RNA sequence: AGCGCCGUGGCGCAGUGGAAGCGCGCAGGGCUCAUAACCCUGAUGUCCUCGGAUCGAAACCGAGCGGCGCUACCA
RNA sequence: UGAUUAGAGGUUCCGGGGUCGAAAUGACCUUGACCUAUUCUCAAACUUUAAAUAUGUAAGAAGUCCUUGUUACUUAAUUGA
RNA sequence: GAACAGAAAUCUCCAGUAGAACAAAAGGGUAAAAGCCCCCUUGAUUUUGAUUUUCAGUGUGAAUACAAACCAUGAAAGUGU
RNA sequence: GGUUGCGGCCAUAUCUACCAGAAAGCACCGUUUCCCGUCCGAUCAACUGUAGUUAAGCUGGUAAGAGCCUGACCGAGUAGUGUAGUGGGUGACCAUACGCGAAACUCAGGUGCUGCAAUCU
């Protein structure tokens, strides 16, 4: 009949990697987890305790719950027609911080400090960000770099 | 043609730790000791780092960061001369000061000296640092004995008892130090203070020294230079605790020199490394020579 | 060069295979115990097969390991009986080697009739000093090739001590 | 056997095309390039194939092999 | 349908009963036969020979029932019987050993 | 085609993890003038093949080979 | 890992043949395996590597920074949460 | 390599990233272990709660992370529902 | 700069073969009364730092070394792929348009870096 367990198709997901099996590097028990911390969701096949559902591997979520081995982390889960938001109890292992969050705050602190530099002189800061705005004129010149002329090349077999 | 190993082996081993291809860390053990109660955020957690070499004993007490572990203070038994122990500086005595130096410095640089006085007059009980009230709880450590082997008499828990007496509150039962008899399941204290006080050694000298003397020559030869007896080192094993609790202050060396003073020296005397294009000139003369028809 | 790279004895191990259990391999116990100065230890059976006649978990053999003088004592009385010759196939590739006795009363062991009479499997495991780099826990390490003892130099050692002979390749 | 290979192509459904390759043989170089290889020594013929010396590994089995080349 | 089937199994486990039944009669005979009587003692083994037959027969269909069936309540008292009818063959097989070696062969002669 | 059974000595057949037997044949001797019958003995096997589990099986679990039996209905 | 083509060089105190042989930890040759370096072709339930398209989160006022208040939590500690 | 002892008994050394084992199907995972041997044990305990999977965010089953006890082990950190 | 203790990243660190290693430190090393553990003081425990040795470990270097790592406008804008057509082709499939874009291969370079504390000509 049908299988859909805990584990179904998780089999390369919780596979471990090349060369880098056997325990985990302490780091991941010496970072600190704090409530309100954004952290990402990737299993780890050795710690078997504690393990996320296959559902939310590589899912970016929100501390809510600190306790002594684990992390609670709140999701958005797309049910139906709508999100719901589920707790998950995860230990640390399968846990490691968002890069996108911290160079947010680096952002931030830096904006302030442009802000409270230029509040001294009121030059328009304009801190926001802008797109890759389109490349203005440019003369470009051949001393050194004349054109070659190219043209398209026969068939040929190449075996 | 026997000991070769394939390309595919080669490619497809994973090398352990650096730790643990030198086989000096067990992480299955610093796992358990460094991590934190995640509810503790950055609060760290202390191992008393307990080493023994040949000819030394090596006490450390250490956090754990994630760029690198983190020292509070170090004792060496090397330094017990500092206090009037020059010989012996393995045994389980020697590991005795040296947790209690580490103990007396550790809170004197803390400032938890003046309370936690710890247990001055020495007598081979087994007791805990107790937390005194209306005040600090006292400094808590762990110890890390690394890998060496939880014996009943290891010197390791000699440092314990040292570390534990000198005021700092290392957990620990009593079932590993010396005396404590196997079927009757207690601690028997005198066995323990003439251990602390090296009555071990002592008996041996006397039952050496009255029967075989060329032993008695061989060794304890710096006893018989310094004419120490055997009934002396007790008293200055407790003038060494005195002085210890006096002053664990850390003098250092003066080192004699500078640190570019040594190494220049070792600069040039260390081996260095063989460019690209002289190995490239090696290579050229080696198929000059060696295929060039000799 | 040389200056403590001298093959030593490490141990002599003494195996007796005795093909059952019980009264047997008790007397063989009692002889390796009144040879060697120490209690032997008994071995079983890794499996069980049916053309030897044992089962798993059988205690069909017993053997002792001794070091120090008495392993080169023992060694002499047991090379006495091998004559001092012994073939080079008795000396394995890494330098250690062995030879098998029977009806061990050649050693001088006065014959009692509750023991009876065994043959034995006498080993010998040969190196040089700084082999607890492989045996320690701490810092465990490999021993060097220079280091390394081989047929030729315990062939050579075996020679030059004992006035003994090898046999022919 | 350009023929026999015509042949051949009536057994096979589909279109089957009957090119010239420009390499030498069942190798993957092409002619002058294995001529000029295979002047000096850096060619070694094994039991139908041919085995070649690269610039990598270790100089003595090098030597060892395709002593030709290095006795220049 | 299980009940043809448990109705099957109820008449199979009569018939081993009463098997079993002019079994142990056989056998007690052959042990009181007055051994004068050799011609009834071969006639005894000959005799509960078919009756060991017979059970052995029903063992085959307890296994395959036991097996594939799904008999579903009763694995129980087919193993009961099972074991009843194998003790029984093993005491046959010790009959007709006991009949079957001869007195100076030398199965007889190398230990009694 | 599906389902179920069976495959063991020369033939017909038993056979449950510590592991191959029954009857008739076959061989030797005896009795007899001789042959049967009878008496005393002896030998006999790729356990259909292949792989696996088990410390181990012919047996347990799989792949086929070969031979049997049952079903194949409503128009 | 598994499948798979073809030769080459070797190894047998240790596969099966013959030959010189009384045999020999003997010799020559034949054929099988085992190893070495190559070579042809492959995998839904093989894989080092590894896209495109899809997919999660963030892009601040419920934010940031400074100072010091609460706790029976936490810390050796006005240390942290 | 070592008597009987050989293809397989027991012992010794070297190599050995796991090519073994972990009750069972297969797949993950594991090497000073999660494997093998030894010591001690009953946490396979009590009180109800929260959460994940299937999902209607119902039940059942299974699982996760804490809290309050009582315990086991260990030198201890810890680990054990 | 060397070394020791504790580490972080966990092969640029591993593996194979050689060579070298002032000082100090580690190490091998010597002993078995005591605590303790073994068939065996070999491992483990204790004691001495005394009797000795850099032979090994360890560190460093070497090798047109294996492996590993980095980069390339090297392969290759190739294979593949999102989107589009009343595009082609009997079909299989294949071109073109707007976009994204590999892996092997080849070549070149490299072969541990670093934190806290202590110590050393
Ligand atoms: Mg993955
Ligand atoms: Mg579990
Ligand atoms: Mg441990
Ligand atoms: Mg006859
Ligand atoms: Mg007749
Ligand atoms: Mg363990
Ligand atoms: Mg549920
Ligand atoms: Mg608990």
């Amino acid at each position: 009949g049908k299988s859909h367990g805990y584990r179904s198709r998780t089999r390369y997901m919780f596979q471990r990697d090349f060369r880098k099996h056997g325990a985990v590097h302490l780091s991941t028990y010496l970072k600190v987890y704090k409530v309100g911390d954004i952290v990402d969701i990737k299993a780890n096949g050795s710690i078997q305790k504690g393990m996320p559902h296959k559902f939310y591997q590589g899912k970016t979520g929100v501390v809510y719950n600190v306790t002594k081995s684990s992390v609670g982390v709140i999701i958005n889960k797309m049910v139906g027609n709508r999100y719901l938001e589920k707790r998950l109890n995860l230990r640390v292992e399968h846990i490691k911080h968002s890069k996108c969050r911290q160079e947010f705050l680096e952002r931030v602190k830096a904006n302030a400090a442009k802000r409270a530099e230029a509040k001294a002189q009121g030059v328009a800061v304009q801190l926001k960000r802008q797109p890759a705005q389109p490349r203005e004129s440019r003369i470009v010149s051949t001393e050194g770099n004349v054109p070659q002329t190219l043209a398209p090349v026969p068939y040929e077999t190449f075996i | 043609q026997k000991d070769a190993k394939s390309s595919a082996y080669s490619s497809r081993f994973q090398t352990p730790f650096r730790r643990r291809r030198e086989g000096k860390t067990d992480y299955y053990q610093r796992k358990r000791l460094v991590t934190q109660h995640k509810a503790k955020y950055n609060t760290p957690k202390y191992r008393l780092v307990v080493r023994f070499t040949n000819k030394d004993i090596i006490c450390q007490i250490i956090s754990s960061t994630i760029t690198g572990d983190v020292v509070l203070a170090a004792a060496y038994s090397h330094e017990l001369p500092r206090y009037g122990i020059t010989h012996g500086l393995t045994n389980w005595a020697a590991a005795y000061a040296t947790g209690l130096l580490i103990a007396r410095r550790t809170l004197q640089k803390l400032g938890l000296d003046e309370t936690y006085k710890g247990v001055e007059e020495v007598e081979g009980e087994y007791e805990l640092t107790e937390a005194v009230e209306d005040g600090p709880r006292p400094f808590k450590v762990f110890l890390d004995i690394g890998l060496q082997r939880t014996t009943t008499g290891a010197r390791v828990f000699g440092a314990l008892k040292g570390a534990s007496d000198g005021g700092l509150y290392v957990p620990h039962s009593e079932n590993r130090f010396p005396g404590w008899d196997f079927e009757t399941e207690e601690i028997d204290p005198e066995l323990l203070r003439s251990y602390i006080f090296g009555g071990h050694v002592s008996q041996y000298m006397e039952e050496l020294a009255d029967d075989d003397e060329e032993r008695f020559s061989e060794l304890f030869k710096g006893y018989l230079a310094d004419d120490i007896d055997a009934d002396s080192l007790e008293d200055i094993y407790t003038s060494a605790h005195e002085a210890i609790r006096a002053d664990p202050a850390f003098k250092p060396t003066e080192k004699k020199f500078t640190k570019e003073q040594y190494a220049a020296e070792s600069k040039k005397y260390r081996q260095t490394k063989l460019s690209k294009e002289e190995r490239a000139a090696r290579v050229a003369a080696k198929i000059a020579a060696l295929a060039g028809q000799q | 060069q040389n200056p403590m790279r001298d093959l030593k004895i490490e141990k002599l191990v003494l195996n007796i295979s005795v093909g059952e259990s019980g009264d047997r391999l008790t007397r063989a116990s009692k002889v390796l115990e009144q040879l060697s100065g120490q209690t032997p230890v008994q071995s079983k059976a890794r499996y069980t097969v049916r053309t030897f006649g044992i089962r798993r978990n059988e205690k069909i053999a017993v053997h002792v390991t001794v070091r120090g003088p008495k392993a080169e004592e023992i060694l002499e009385r047991g090379l006495k009986v091998k004559e001092y010759q012994l073939r080079d196939r008795n000396f394995s590739a890494t330098g250690n080697f062995g030879f098998g006795i029977d009806e061990h009363i050649d050693l001088g062991i006065k014959y009692d009739p509750s023991i009876g009479i065994f043959g034995m499997d006498f080993y010998v495991v040969m190196n040089r000093p700084g082999a607890r780099v492989t045996r320690r826990k701490r810092c465990k390490g490999t021993v060097g090739n220079s280091h390394k003892t081989t047929k030729e130099d315990t062939v050579s050692w075996f020679k030059q001590k004992y006035d003994a002979d090898v046999l022919d390749k | 056997v350009v023929e026999g290979l015509r042949r051949a192509r009536y057994k096979f459904p589909g279109q089957q095309k009957i090119i010239l390759s420009k390499k030498w043989g069942f190798t993957n170089l092409d002619r002058p390039e294995y001529l000029k290889k295979r002047e000096a020594g850096e060619v070694k013929d094994d039991g139908a194939f041919v085995k070649f010396l690269s610039k990598k590994g270790s100089l003595e089995n090098n030597i060892r092999e395709f002593p030709e080349y290095f006795a220049a | 349908s299980q009940r043809k089937l448990q109705q099957d199994i109820d008449k199979l486990l009569k018939k081993v009963k009463e098997g079993i039944e002019d079994f142990d009669d056989i056998y007690e005979k052959f042990q009181s036969t007055d051994p004068s009587n050799s011609s009834h003692r071969e006639k005894l083994e000959s005799d509960l020979k078919r009756e060991i037959k017979k059970l052995q027969k029903h063992r085959d269909q307890i296994k395959t029932w036991l097996s594939k069936e799904d008999v579903k309540d009763k694995q129980s008292v087919l193993m009961t019987n099972r074991r009843l009818i194998e003790n029984g063959m093993e005491r046959f097989k010790s009959v007709e050993k006991l009949m079957k070696t001869k007195q100076f062969s030398k199965e007889a002669l190398t230990n009694p």
